[PDB]
C-alpha cells in the first residue's frame, strides 16, 4: 500500500486505517496539509498515530502518506550556521521562503537547501573499483573557511566504487557515488539520513585524556573537564549561564559547537538568536564569526512537545555526525529540566504510570542513554581519525534544590558539576562558580596529561584546594592562610570577562599564577615557623606584584612567563628578612 | 478561496452522555468542526466536535444537553473550524466569551476570519523587548517595570484586590498606538458589572476591547476566550502596527475550565487533578506574545491568577513560572493593613527589568533608584522586627532613620490611591523624595554621577 | 473545620462568592461567639457600599479602615509577645495592644442568647466603633509628649464605660445616642488633663 | 521523626508550623546578637 | 553596677543561644523531614488512583467491544 | 573472572536476564564443578528500574513508588541463589551493589533487599566527604552471620563480644555529637568527652585502610582493642568480666 486513510481523530491521536505495511515509530503525513505524525500503536490493519501539530480540521478520509523512515535528521553540507527546531526544519529558511512570522503548520521544507552548490573534491586514491566500507571518508566539501565538511559513507552499506564524481560543483540531490554490491548498484548523494534514537556506529571507545580549556582560571585549573566528558550546571536566572554557554563556544579547543535550546522561553530564546549570530572568534588570521562552526537547535515552549523531546536527540545526532569526521565536538544542552517536563507530557498523553514525582518510569534510562553518547572515540573508517563529543547539560531544578527526580538522576551520571551560585553573582564575584559543592571526577584521568605536559601543576591544586577547605572553618571562628586565600579568591578565581586580556587566559598563565601564590604561601609558612604583622606591612609591594599578575596581555607571550620568573625571585629575598 | 457547498443537517443522534452528544451516519466529519444544534423547542445551541471515529462524530454542545432529544434534534454542520470575525472596530466594544456582543451594539464586520487556535510564532524572527510600558501603578512600574513584549503574571490570592487593580492597569497604560485587549474569564456578576462600568465609564473605551465570560456562562466558552483574546491582539499587533497589552484575569479559573473538558472526554487526571498537557495549553496562550522584527507592533501579557491557599507549589502558579518572565506578588498582610495596591516588593521581581529602563527609555537614574528603593526596604524590614525585640529607642542610631522610611515607603509610595494616575516621572520624584532621607554616602548602590544630579533639590 | 482553602467544594466556592465569613476553630475552642476570624474573611462589597455609607452613616468608613488596622497590628505583636515575652516592647504600640483587646471582647464578642445582644442595630454598632476608636486617637496623641501604666486604672471608670456599652436595650432610640455622646465627652475631659 | 497523619491538610499545617519556626529562630537570632553586642561593649567598659 | 550586669547577661545569653540551637537543629529538621514525608505520601496515593481509574478505562473498552 | 557487561546504551529488557545468566553460570561453576564463586551484581538499583519500566508497560499492580507488586519475589529469585549445599564442596556468595535513591534507606530498593538478604553494608556520604577511605559507617550495617563465623574454633573468642561493645561506644558517642550541636562544646561532662574522643579516633584508625592494604582479623582486633583502651574500665558494659580481664592490660 502507498496511502492510508484517517478513520478517526480524537485529539493528538489519529487511528489511521488501511496501513498494513506500517512499522513502529515511522513518520507519516496526515491530511492534505501534511501534518507530521508518529506511529505509536499497531492494531492489525489500523495504526494509532499521534500527530505533532494541532489536528484541527482533519476529516475522516484524508490521505495519510507514510514515509518508511523513523524520526531522523538530514546530515550533509549546509548545516553550519543554520537554525533548526527539534524535528530539523530550518527556521532561517522558513522565514524567507514564506515571508511570514508564524510557522505555517504544514510546510515540509527540506532541512538542507537543495539550491546552494558546494565544491566537491574526491578522496584522491579512492579509485573506481576500490573496496569501501561504511564510515570511510569519501570526499571533502569546503563548507566555510573553518569547517572542511568531509563527506562520509553511511555506516549501513558497503561495496566497490563504480561511479565517482569528478571535482566540481554539485547540488545536494546530485548523485555523487554508486556502489557495486552483490545485489544492486546502489547510488546515494551527499546527504545521509540517520535516526536520532539509534546510536552512530563506531569502532572502539577510548578513555578521554585531553582537557577542555574553556578559558576561565577556576574552571581549567581547579575543576577541569576533559573533551569526551559530561558536565552539569545549575539553571537559575542570573548566575553565570550566559557566560559558560558562550565562553565555551568562543575560546575552547573545540572544532564545532552545537547548542540545543530545548524548550527554553520566548525572549530567552530570542536573545540567543540575537547574540550567537554576532559573536566573534579569533583564529590565527583575522577574526571571523562564530556562526561558521555553530549549529543551533532553537525551540520555544509554544512549539509541539514531540519537537521538544526530540530536540535533545536531534542535537546529539548532529554532534555525533561531526564527531566521525575527526573533529572535537562539544554540545551544550540548555536545558535538560525543560526536556524532562517534555517527557512528562509525552508519557502523560499515553496515560502511563507516573513513577517518581510525575516523571515516567524511563526518566533515569533516557538520560543515561543520552549522556553515554559522549566520549573520545576512534571513529569508523580507513583514514583512522579520532573524535570526541562533550555534553554540557544545564539543570533547572524547582527552587534550586538538588533533591529532585531529574536533578539527582543527572548528578549520578555527570562527572563535572560546575556549581554556579546566585549568591556569588549577587556580590559580583564573576564567574560565580562555587568551590564547595562543585567537583570533578576527572582528576585521576588527567594527571597523565599533567605529567607529560605541565609537570608542576598537581602539587599545587591538591594543596590550594585544602587552603580553600581550611578557610571555611577558619571563617566560622592560620592567619597566614586567611590572607592568601583572599588573594586567590580575588585575583585567581575571580575573572572579569570584559578586560581585553582577562576574558581568556591560556593554561601556562593559569599554572603560572597558582605557582606564585603557593610559593608565596609555603615560604610564609616557614617565615612564621621560625612574624605575621611585619609580613603584612613590609611585603606590601610584592603583594602588589602578585595581585597585578593577571594583566599579562596577549602581546606579551614569552614575557608573561619572563615576568613570572622575576616576580618569583623577588619573593625569595624578603622571606629571609 | 471559500466554500460554497450547502450544509448537511443530520437528524441521527445516537446518544447523549452528559455534556456531549454522539452522532451517527455522519459522512467525512472534521475535528473541531463547529455544529449548530436545534432543539425540538426551537432553541439554537452551538457545539464543537471533539472526537470522530469512522462514521460517528461525538460533538459536545456549549450550553448543556438539558432538554435535548433523540428523535427530533437536527444537527446541522458547518464545514470549517471556529473562526472569529476580527476587525479594527472591536476597540471600545464588549462581547461575551464566544464573541457575540453584550454592549447592545451590532455584530462585528470583519476584514478577515482568523483561526482562533492560531499558529506558533517563529523563534528566529522574534526580537528582544527593550522599551517600557508606563502602566501607572508606582509599585509596579517603579521597581519591577514591564518591558514591551514581556509576559508577567500577578500572583494574587482568593480575596485580595486583584480585579480591582487589574482595572487600574487597563486604564492608565502606555505612552506613545496603545490598544488594550481585556479578557475576563470566570468572574462574578458584581465583578462583571464593575468591569463594564469602571472601564466603560471613563474614557478608556476608545482603545480597550474588553470581552468577558461570566461564571454562569458555559465552561467551553472559557477555553475559547483566551483564544479569542490573543487572535485579535495579534491582529492588532502583527497585522496593524499597534502596541497591545493583554490582561488575562482569573487564570486559575481558566485551568478549572480545562479540567472539566479534559474529564468530559474520559481522560485520566494528571498531577493534582489538572491534566498532563496543561504545560502546552498554557504555553499556547502565554507564548503568543513578544515583538517581531518585520513590524514595529508588540503584544504584552499580564495574566492575573489566584494561587489557592498561598501555595506556589500548586500546578497553576508553578507551570506559569516556567513560561512567563517573573512574578508580581500581591500580599495579604499588606492588604489587611489597608494600603490599597498590596504589591509586595521583596518576593516580586521583573525579569526583563534591566532591558526595559535606561536613559533612552525613561530616565538615567531609573536603573539605580530602583536598586536602592528595594535595598533600603530590605534593611527597613528587619529593623521593624528589631523594634519589638529590644525597644524603640535603645537599638541603634542607624535604625532610627530606616524605620521612618518604611512608614513613608508603605504609605506614600506603594499606597497609590484608587484613581490616582502616576507617570514614570511622577514615580521617581517620589522615589527621590524618600531618598531625601538617608543622606549621601549611605545610598551605596547609586553611583556618584547620578547621585550628585538628582539628590540636591 | 478542616480543608480551609484546599477543598474542592470550598475552592470552587471562593471563586464565585463575594463575601466569606470564615468560622474559625481556634476561637471556638475558647468559645468566642461568633467564631469569625477577621483575617482570612473578606467582603468584595466595600466599593458598592460607600455610596450608601456617605449618605446615611458618614462617620463609619474612616472608622473601619482603622478598625481593621488595629486587629492586624495586634496580630503580629501576639507573635512577638509569645516568644520574647511581654516587656511591652513600646508604649505607642502597647495602647494598640489593649484597645484591640477592648475590640476582641466587647465589640467582636456577641452572645446571642441575651435579650439585648441577640440583635444589635447599626447605630449601636457604629456607636461602639466611634467610641472605641476615639479612645485610640486620643491616647495616641497622649504619648506624643505620660504612659499607659498610669492611664489603665486612672481611666478605669472610662474603660468600664466602654466595656459596658454593649448592654443597652435595643429599644432605647435616642437614649443610646445620648449615651454615645455622653461617654465620648467624658473621654474628652480625661485627655484634657 | 514523623508527627501526624499525612496526605491532606497536614502539609498546610506543617507549612504554617515551619514558617513560624523559621522566622522564630531569626527573631531570636537578632535577640542573641544584640545581647552579645551589649555584652561586647560592656566588656571594654 | 556593671559587674552585676556582666554575669547576668551570660546567664541570659546561654539560655537564649540554646533555644536558637534547639530550633535550628531539633525542631526545624523534625518539621522539615516530616514535610518531605507528606509529599511522598500524597504521591503514593496520587498514583494509586491512577491505577484504579485506568483499570476502569480498560474495563469500559472491553465491555464496549463485547457489545460490538 | 566471568565479566558480564551490559552498558547504559544496551536495551532495557536485557537488564532483566543479565543477573539471571550471571547466577546460572555461577550455579554451574559451583554446585556442579565444586569451586567457590563470588558473584557481584553491579547496580542492583539499576536492575530494578529496568523491572519497573517493563511492568508499567504491562500495566499491572503498582506497589510502593511505582515498583511492581512482585518486586519482592523477582529480587528474591536472584538473591536466594546462594549458600552451600550438603553433597558439594562448592559455594556461591553474593555481594550485590545497589544505589539507594536520595540517600533514603526507606526507599523500596534498599528496603526489599534488606528483608531478603542476610545483612547489609552501608557506605556513608558524610565519611566520604572527610576523605575516609572505605567510607563506611557501622551503625546501620549489620551482618546476620556474625554470630556463627566467630568463636574459639573459628576466630579469637573476644572478637564476637568486642563488636557488641564497639557498637555501644559508637552509638552512645553518635548521640554526643547530636548533643554537642545544641548546648555547647563546654557543657559536656567527663564521661561524654571520651565518647567524642573515641568517635574522632574511631573513623580514622579503625577504618580508612587505603586502597591497596589488607589487614587480617588479628590485625583488626589488635588495632580495635587499642580504641577501647582510651576508655576506662567499667564503662564497657557489653563485655563480661571473664573476657575483659585478659585483653585490657596490654
Amino acid at each position: 500500500s502507498t496511502f492510508g486513510y484517517v478513520h478517526g481523530v480524537s485529539g493528538p491521536v489519529v487511528t489511521a486505517c488501511d496501513m498494513a505495511g506500517a512499522a513502529m515509530y515511522e513518520l507519516v503525513r496526515v491530511g492534505h496539509s501534511e501534518l507530521v505524525g508518529e506511529i505509536i500503536r499497531l492494531e492489525g490493519d489500523m495504526a494509532t498515530i499521534q500527530v505533532y501539530e494541532e489536528t484541527s480540521g482533519v476529516s475522516v478520509g484524508d490521505p495519510v502518506l507514510r514515509t518508511g523512515k523513523p524520526l531522523s535528521v538530514e546530515l550533509g553540507p549546509g548545516i553550519m550556521g543554520a537554525i533548526f527546531d527539534g524535528i530539523q526544519r530550518p527556521l532561517s529558511d522558513i522565514s524567507s521562503q514564506t515571508q511570514s512570522i508564524y510557522i505555517p503548520r504544514g510546510v515540509n521544507v527540506s532541512a538542507l537547501s537543495r539550491d546552494v552548490k558546494w565544491d566537491f573534491t574526491p578522496c584522491k586514491n579512492l579509485r573506481v573499483g576500490s573496496h569501501i566500507t561504511g564510515g570511510d571518508i569519501y570526499g571533502i566539501v569546503n563548507e566555510n573557511s573553518l569547517i572542511k565538511h568531509k563527506i562520509m559513507l553511511p555506516p549501513r552499506n558497503r561495496g566497490t566504487v563504480t561511479y565517482i564524481a569528478p571535482p566540481g560543483n554539485y547540488d545536494t540531490s546530485d548523485v555523487v557515488l554508486e556502489l557495486e554490491f552483490e545485489g544492486i548498484k546502489e547510488k546515494f548523494s551527499m546527504v545521509q539520513v540517520w535516526p536520532v534514537r539509534q546510536v552512530r556506529p563506531v569502532t572502539e571507545k577510548l578513555p578521554a585524556n585531553h582537557p577542555l580549556l574553556t578559558g576561565q582560571r577556576v574552571l581549567d585549573a581547579l575543576f577541569p573537564c576533559v573533551q569526551g566528558g559530561t558536565t552539569a550546571i545549575p539553571g537559575a536566572f542570573g548566575c553565570g549561564k550566559t557566560v559558560i554557554s558562550q565562553s565555551l563556544s568562543k575560546y575552547s579547543n573545540s572544532d564545532v559547537i552545537i547548542y540545543v535550546g530545548c524548550g527554553e522561553r520566548g525572549n530567552e530564546m530570542s536573545e540567543v538568536l540575537r547574540d550567537f549570530p554576532e559573536l566573534t572568534m579569533e583564529v590565527d588570521g583575522k577574526v571571523e564569526s562564530i556562526m561558521k562552526r555553530t549549529a543551533l537547535v532553537a525551540n520555544t515552549s509554544n512549539m509541539p512537545v514531540a519537537a521538544r523531546e526530540a530536540s535533545i536527540y536531534t542535537g546529539i545526532t548532529l554532534s555525533e555526525y561531526f564527531r566521525d569526521m575527526g573533529y572535537h565536538v562539544s554540545m551544550m544542552a540548555d536545558s535538560t529540566s525543560r526536556w524532562a517536563e517534555a517527557l512528562r507530557e509525552i508519557s502523560g498523553r499515553l496515560a502511563e504510570m507516573p513513577a517518581d514525582s510525575g516523571y515516567p518510569a524511563y526518566l533515569g534510562a533516557r538520560l543515561a542513554s543520552f549522556y553515554e553518547r559522549a566520549g573520545r572515540v576512534k571513529c569508523l573508517g580507513n583514514p583512522e581519525r579520532e573524535g570526541s563529543v562533550s555534553i554540557v547539560g544545564a539543570v533547572s531544578p524547582p527552587g534550586g534544590d538538588f533533591s529532585d527526580p531529574v536533578t539527582s538522576a543527572t548528578l549520578g551520571i555527570v562527572q563535572v558539576f560546575w556549581g554556579l551560585d546566585k549568591k556569588l553573582a549577587q556580590r559580583k564575584h564573576f564567574p560565580s562558580v562555587n568551590w564547595l559543592i562543585s567537583y570533578s571526577k576527572y582528576m585521576r584521568a588527567l594527571d597523565e596529561y599533567y605529567d607529560k605536559h605541565f609537570t608542576e601543576f598537581v602539587p599545587l591544586r591538591t594543596k590550594a584546594k585544602e587552603i580553600l577547605q581550611e578557610e571555611e572553618d577558619l571563617a566560622e571562628i592560620d592567619k597566614i592562610t586567611l590572607e592568601v586565600a583572599k588573594l586567590i579568591k580575588d585575583d585567581f578565581l575571580q575573572q572579569n570577562g570584559y578586560t581585553p586580556y582577562d576574558r581568556f587566559c591560556p593554561f601556562y598563565k593559569t599554572v603560572g599564577m597558582l605557582s606564585n601564590m603557593i610559593a608565596f604561601y609555603d615560604m610564609a609558612r616557614r617565615a612564621v615557623e621560625t612574624t605575621w604583622s611585619i609580613i603584612r606591612e613590609h611585603m606590601g609591594e610584592i603583594l602588589y606584584k602578585l595581585s597585578s599578575m593577571k594583566f599579562k596581555d596577549p602581546v606579551k607571550d614569552g614575557e608573561a612567563k619572563i615576568k613570572a620568573d622575576y616576580a618569583q625571585l623577588l619573593e625569595d629575598m624578603q622571606n629571609a628578612f | 478561496n471559500y466554500l460554497s457547498q450547502p450544509r448537511l443537517t443530520y437528524k441521527t443522534v445516537s446518544g447523549v452522555n452528559g455534556p456531549l452528544v454522539i452522532l451517527d451516519h455522519v459522512k467525512f466529519p472534521r475535528y473541531a468542526e463547529i455544529v449548530h444544534l436545534t432543539l425540538p423547542d426551537g432553541t439554537k445551541r452551538s457545539g464543537q466536535v471533539l472526537e470522530v471515529s469512522g462514521s460517528k462524530a461525538v460533538v459536545q454542545v456549549f450550553e448543556g444537553t438539558s432538554g435535548i432529544d433523540a428523535k427530533k434534534t437536527s444537527c446541522e454542520f458547518t464545514g470549517d473550524i471556529l473562526r472569529t470575525p476580527v476587525s479594527e472596530d472591536m476597540l471600545g466594544r464588549v462581547f461575551n466569551g464566544s464573541g457575540k456582543p453584550i454592549d447592545r451594539g451590532p455584530v462585528v464586520l470583519a476584514e478577515d476570519f482568523l483561526d482562533i487556535m492560531g499558529q506558533p510564532i517563529n523563534p528566529q524572527c522574534r526580537i528582544y523587548p527593550e522599551e517600557m510600558i508606563q502602566t501607572g501603578i508606582s509599585a509596579i512600574d517603579g521597581m519591577n517595570s514591564i518591558a514591551r513584549g514581556q509576559k508577567i503574571p500577578i500572583f494574587s490570592a482568593a480575596g485580595l484586590p486583584h480585579n480591582e487593580i487589574a482595572a487600574q492597569i487597563c486604564r492608565q497604560a502606555g505612552l506613545v498606538n496603545f490598544a488594550i485587549v481585556f479578557a475576563a474569564m470566570g468572574v462574578n456578576m458584581e465583578t462583571a458589572r464593575f468591569f463594564k462600568s469602571d472601564f466603560e465609564e471613563n474614557g478608556s473605551m476608545d482603545n480597550v476591547c474588553l470581552f468577558l465570560n461570566l461564571a454562569n456562562d458555559p465552561t467551553i466558552e472559557r477555553i475559547i476566550t483566551p483564544r479569542l483574546a490573543l487572535t485579535t491582539a495579534e491582529f492588532l499587533a502583527y497585522q496593524c502596527e499597534k502596541h497591545v497589552l493583554v490582561i488575562l484575569t482569573d487564570m486559575s479559573s481558566y485551568a478549572e475550565a480545562l479540567r472539566e473538558v479534559s474529564a468530559a472526554r474520559e481522560e485520566v487526571p494528571g498531577r493534582r487533578g489538572f491534566p498532563g498537557y496543561m504545560y502546552t495549553d498554557l504555553a499556547t496562550i502565554y507564548e503568543r506574545a513578544g515583538r517581531v522584527e518585520g513590524r514595529n507592533g508588540s503584544i504584552t501579557q499580564i495574566p492575573i491568577l489566584t494561587m489557592p491557599n498561598d501555595d506556589i507549589t500548586h500546578p497553576i502558579p508553578d507551570l506559569t513560572g516556567y513560561i512567563t518572565e517573573g512574578q508580581i506578588y500581591v500580599d495579604r498582610q499588606l492588604h489587611n493593613r489597608q494600603i490599597y495596591p498590596p504589591i509586595n516588593v521583596l518576593p516580586s521581581l521583573s525579569r526583563l527589568m534591566k532591558s526595559a529602563i535606561g536613559e533612552g527609555m525613561t530616565r538615567k537614574d531609573h536603573a539605580d533608584v530602583s536598586n536602592q528603593l528595594y535595598a533600603c526596604y530590605a534593611i527597613g524590614k528587619d529593623v521593624q522586627a528589631m523594634k519589638a525585640v529590644v525597644g524603640e529607642e535603645a537599638l541603634t542610631s542607624d535604625d532610627l532613620l530606616y524605620l521612618e522610611f518604611l512608614q513613608k515607603f508603605e504609605r506614600n509610595f506603594i499606597a497609590q490611591g484608587p484613581y490616582e494616575n502616576r507617570t514614570v516621572y511622577e514615580t521617581l520624584d517620589i522615589g527621590w523624595q524618600l531618598l531625601r532621607i538617608f543622606p549621601k554616602e549611605m545610598l551605596k548602590r547609586i553611583p556618584q554621577s547620578t547621585l550628585s544630579e538628582f539628590y540636591p533639590r | 473545620p478542616g480543608g480551609d482553602f484546599s477543598d474542592p467544594v470550598t475552592s470552587a466556592t471562593l471563586g464565585i462568592v463575594q463575601v466569606f465569613w470564615g468560622l474559625d476553630k481556634k476561637l471556638a475552642q475558647r468559645k468566642h461567639f461568633p467564631s469569625v476570624n477577621w483575617l482570612i474573611s473578606y467582603s468584595k462589597y466595600m466599593r458598592a457600599l460607600d455610596e450608601y455609607y456617605d449618605k446615611h452613616f458618614t462617620e463609619f468608613v474612616p472608622l473601619r479602615t482603622k478598625a481593621k488596622e488595629i486587629l492586624q497590628e495586634e496580630e503580629d505583636l501576639a507573635e512577638i509577645v509569645q516568644l520574647v515575652g511581654k516587656a511591652s516592647l513600646a508604649e505607642t504600640d502597647k495602647i494598640t495592644l489593649e484597645v484591640a483587646k477592648l475590640i476582641k471582647d466587647d465589640f467582636l464578642q456577641q452572645n446571642g442568647y441575651t435579650p439585648y445582644d441577640r440583635f444589635c442595630p447599626f447605630y449601636k454598632t457604629v456607636g461602639m466603633l466611634s467610641n472605641m476608636i476615639a479612645f485610640y486617637d486620643m491616647a495616641r496623641r497622649a504619648v506624643e509628649t505620660i504612659t499607659w501604666s498610669i492611664i489603665r486604672e486612672h481611666m478605669g471608670e472610662i474603660l468600664y464605660k466602654l466595656s459596658s456599652m454593649k448592654f443597652k436595650d435595643p429599644v432605647k432610640d435616642g437614649e443610646a445616642k445620648i449615651k454615645a455622646d455622653y461617654a465620648q465627652l467624658l473621654e474628652d475631659m480625661q485627655n484634657a488633663f | 521523626r514523623i508527627e501526624i497523619f499525612p496526605s491532606r491538610m497536614a502539609q498546610t499545617i506543617m507549612k504554617a508550623r515551619l514558617k513560624g519556626a523559621q522566622t522564630g529562630r531569626n527573631l531570636l537570632k537578632k535577640k542573641s546578637d544584640a545581647l552579645t553586642l551589649r555584652f561586647r561593649q560592656i566588656l571594654k567598659k | 553596677s556593671l559587674q552585676t550586669s556582666f554575669v547576668t547577661l551570660d546567664e541570659a545569653i546561654k539560655i537564649t543561644n540554646r533555644r536558637v540551637n534547639a530550633i535550628e537543629h531539633v525542631i526545624i529538621p523534625r518539621i522539615e523531614r516530616t514535610l518531605a514525608y507528606i509529599i511522598t505520601e500524597l504521591d503514593e496515593r496520587e498514583r494509586e488512583e491512577f491505577y484504579r481509574l485506568k483499570k476502569i478505562q480498560e474495563k469500559k473498552k472491553i465491555l464496549k467491544e463485547k457489545s460490538d
